[PDB]
């Protein structure tokens, strides 16, 4: 069987785990949520064609900058995730997680992934961002990131409500499936 | 500009039925996973599951066969040679965060800590 190796990259507390789960199981996690999404593989027919799927989490933190590359070799697409409510994470995109995947897998295709899009429109987290003089990201300005690292494109994602969560791993399996 | 994409999902670990097990010629990227698996393990029980970050990518280090074997780069081969010392500075690091020791006293804690426990695991291994 032919197979599609996904890799998750991204800032910590993005929500890399959880959009693993609600994808998988079409369920929003609140009582287990490991650091690290657990062993995922599935099948997948794409045009009458049974793929095979795995779908591989990583850890964001700085501790496991020289461990978190072992999961690199023979990825087919890298998802590069930031939340939309977190410009910081925004930011590391372009100067952590872009240049590392790039630097181990340099024609590797990615998509870059927004999360939380649900934060948008929740005024408690607006209110907090005003504070310190943030706004959240907008598809605009995302989208533009996108064309300058040369991602694939970018989509977006609530984990939470499973908004444009199937289209992001449409697109990804999509990228995958390349030149 | 697109194609008829079904995903099957099922519920629970089928991942282990999705790996390809035949093995490379020369210089098998598997069996550099198999090895990378066991020196997590290693730091995983040195860290005594405070970090289950070590064991999770452990898991993935099988995971990871769901692509076939093929030989294996020299930044691949490389990684597996610096992976133990890159180990035993993140129980050092760890160790001077969680504990009070001096950088110097860690590493030799980690150092040593690590080597034990890879003996007891090699003699562990079963028959
Ligand atoms: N409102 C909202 N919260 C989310 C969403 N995704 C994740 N979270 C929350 O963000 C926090 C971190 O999520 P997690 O999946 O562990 O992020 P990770 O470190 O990148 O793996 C958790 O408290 C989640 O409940 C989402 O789509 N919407
Ligand atoms: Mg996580």
């Amino acid at each position: 069987m032919q197979t599609i190796k996904c890799v998750v990259v991204g800032d910590g507390a993005v929500g890399k785990t959880c959009l693993l789960i609600s994808y998988t199981t079409n369920k929003f996690p609140s009582e287990y949520v490991p650091t690290v999404f657990d062993n995922y593989a599935v099948t997948v027919m794409i045009g009458g064609e049974p793929y095979t799927l795995g779908l591989f989490d990583t850890a964001g933190q700085e501790d496991y900058d020289r461990l978190r590359p072992l999961s690199y070799p023979q990825t087919d697409v890298f998802l590069v995730c930031f939340s939309v409510v977190s410009p910081s994470s925004f930011e590391n995109v372009k100067e952590k997680w872009v240049p590392e995947i790039t630097h181990h897998c340099p024609k590797t295709p990615f998509l870059l992934v927004g999360t939380q899009i649900d934060l948008r429109d929740d005024p408690s987290t607006i209110e907090k961002l005003a504070k310190n003089k943030q706004k959240p990201i907008t598809p605009e300005t995302a989208e533009k990131l996108a064309r300058d690292l040369k991602a694939v494109k970018y989509v977006e994602c609530s984990a939470l409500t499973q908004k444009g969560l199937k289209n992001v791993f449409d697109e990804a399996i999509l990228a995958a499936l390349e030149p | 500009a697109r194609p008829e994409i079904i995903v099957l999902r099922e519920p629970g670990a089928t991942w282990g039925n999705y790996l390809q097990h035949q093995k490379a010629s020369n210089h098998s990227l598997h069996n550099l996973y198999n090895l990378q698996r066991d020196l997590l393990t290693v730091a995983a029980t040195v860290l005594g599951k405070q970090d289950p970050v070590l064991t999770s990518m452990a898991n993935q280090m099988e995971l990871a066969k769901v692509k076939a074997d093929r030989p294996a780069t020299k930044q691949e081969e490389a990684a597996a040679k610096a992976l133990k010392k890159n180990l035993i500075e993140l129980i050092a690091a760890r160790t001077q965060q969680q504990d009070g020791l001096p950088a110097k006293e860690a590493h030799r804690f980690a150092a040593v800590a690590f080597r034990d426990a890879q003996v007891k695991q090699l003699n562990n291994q079963p028959w």
